[PDB]
């Protein structure tokens, strides 16, 4: 597509993770990955390198109080990310203090959550 | 610099609004009248000119079967609900699943060329109704005025093979209080009345647990009945009619229907998607629509259908507080996102491909 944060995801492997803002996908910053705001809903890409090719993990995680707006946009970009990887991501729902093992385990530290989050786009 | 304008067309009732906002902003009957003796009124105002004009649905079970009285809803919806000119805005539309593609093409012909509108994209209810519960996936059950349907989706996109339709909705069912009220010696029957057994229905209604259990223990007492004061000031007292009346989602031969009710459709609908995925959609069935609003609703289907599961599956009935709109709601979402943009048909796109552009667009 042309969204700038698509044209960045998938090109290494790694670990990428965005928060629903007012109806966009924005970058986390890096410092704060595995600290999830409770009022929010991020969507995290896993990349995994292997015989040559990569391989997506997509997971969607909603915190307890997130508004309607963020959990409906996180599903929607999951989707439309997946998509750009031309299918090929395997989608996740992750709900806050629930979350698969394999999610959890994308952070040495374990899963954080925090109190907040950014207002809701309604 | 432009906001999308969500327009949600029912059977029933349309709900339209602005992308961002978290409901519609105008909600109205999906009704037009014209003179019975001689252009035409939507909505509320048809309804309080009754006496005057011939009413008619345009949307039948959710299809679109009258397109010049679907355009006057179309027009009251832009120019008399919202006042937004419909050649400066993006237009989301919804439809019905299965929406056969020559309406999907007239739909799109007359927003582009009636309407002129710059840019539409054309959304499946159900899918919206999903994305508004924070999942891409899992199984649907949508229940309005016209049509039932459920609507497995797995990772963004419905599964077509698996889509269920049940005609059986919310006006069947206020039909059939109607009809059941004259064991008590009332006569609904006008226009007029089936819309105050609609809101007796709304008010008073209830789905039980265990439909034997309940016509029990409501013989026993007179707990089960319930008042509602009607517009000319009588006061009328519903029993077990409560209970019996969306009893009918379950059992449609209360109505002389054959179809199998909301829990074998659901369940149906399941068994028509591959084993490997089936665990997330009975993990993840999602009311959505007017109808699905009785009490007692998620209680009851979630027995229903462990009880019609293999014993190793687990169910679960998700029942959201605004799910009344929740395809408006995923509407209004996915046109306020950014990526949006890129998703729309163009009217230049329309006036170089014509209205095919759609099926590849949306
Ligand atoms: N609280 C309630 N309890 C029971 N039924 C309700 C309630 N609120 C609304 N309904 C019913 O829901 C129906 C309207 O629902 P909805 O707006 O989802 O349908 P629609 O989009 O107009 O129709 P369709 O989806 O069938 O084309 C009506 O039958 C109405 O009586
Ligand atoms: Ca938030
Ligand atoms: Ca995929
Ligand atoms: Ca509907
Ligand atoms: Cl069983």
């Amino acid at each position: 597509v042309e969204h700038p944060e698509f044209l960045k995801a998938g090109k290494e492997p790694g670990l990428q993770i965005w928060r629903v803002e007012k109806f966009d996908l924005v970058p986390v910053p890096p410092n704060l990955y595995g600290d999830f705001f409770t009022g929010d809903a991020y969507v995290i890409l896993k990349t995994v390198q292997l015989n040559g090719n990569l391989q997506y993990d997509l997971h969607y995680w909603l915190g307890n109080e997130c508004s309607q707006d963020e959990s409906g946009a996180a599903a929607i970009f999951t989707v439309q990310l997946d998509d750009y990887l031309n299918g090929r991501a395997v989608q996740h729902r992750e709900v806050q203090g629930f979350e698969s093992s394999t999610f959890s385990g994308y952070f040495k530290s374990g899963l954080k959550y925090k109190k907040g989050g950014v207002a809701s786009g309604f | 610099d432009v906001q999308a304008l969500v327009v949600d067309n029912g059977s029933g009732n349309v709900k339209a609004g602005v992308a961002g906002d978290d409901a519609p902003r105008s909600v109205f009957p999906s009704i037009v009248g014209r003179p019975k003796n001689p252009d035409a009124f939507v909505g509320d105002e048809a309804q309080t000119k009754r006496g005057i004009l011939t009413l008619k649905y345009p949307i039948e079970h959710g299809i679109v079967t009258n397109w010049d009285d679907m355009e006057k809803i179309w027009h009251h919806t832009f120019y008399n609900e919202l006042r937004a000119a419909p050649e400066e805005h993006p237009v989301l539309l919804t439809e019905a699943p299965l929406n056969p593609k020559a309406n999907r093409e007239r739909m799109t012909q007359i927003m582009f060329e009636s309407f002129n509108v710059p840019a539409m994209y054309v959304a499946i209810q159900a899918v919206l109704s999903l994305y508004s519960s924070g999942r891409t996936t899992g199984i649907v059950l949508d229940s309005g005025d016209g049509v039932s349907h459920t609507v497995p989706i797995y990772e963004g996109y419905a599964l077509p093979h698996a889509i269920m339709r049940l005609d059986l909705a919310g006006r069947d069912l206020t039909e059939y209080l109607m009809k059941i009220l004259h064991e008590r010696g009332y006569g609904f029957s006008t226009s007029a009345e089936k819309e105050i057994v609609r809101d007796i229905k709304e008010k008073l209604c209830y789905i039980a647990l265990n439909f034997d259990e309940e016509m029990k223990t409501s013989e026993q007492s007179s707990d089960i009945e319930k008042s509602y004061e009607l517009p000319d000031g009588n006061i009328i007292t519903v029993g077990n009619e409560r209970f019996r009346c969306p009893e009918a989602l379950f059992q449609p031969s209360f109505l002389g229907k054959e179809a199998a009710g909301i829990h074998t459709t659901t369940f149906n609908s399941i068994k028509k998607c591959d084993v490997d995925i089936r665990k997330d959609l009975y993990g993840n069935i999602v009311l959505s629509g007017g109808t699905t609003m009785y009490e007692g609703i998620g209680e009851r289907l979630t027995r229903d259908i462990t009880t019609l599961a293999p014993s190793t599956m687990k169910i679960k009935v998700v029942a959201p507080p605004e799910r009344k709109y929740s395809v408006w709601i995923g509407g209004s979402i996915l046109s306020s996102l950014s990526t949006f943009q890129q998703m729309w048909i163009t009217k230049e796109e329309y006036d170089e491909s014509g209205p095919s552009i759609v099926h590849r667009k949306c």
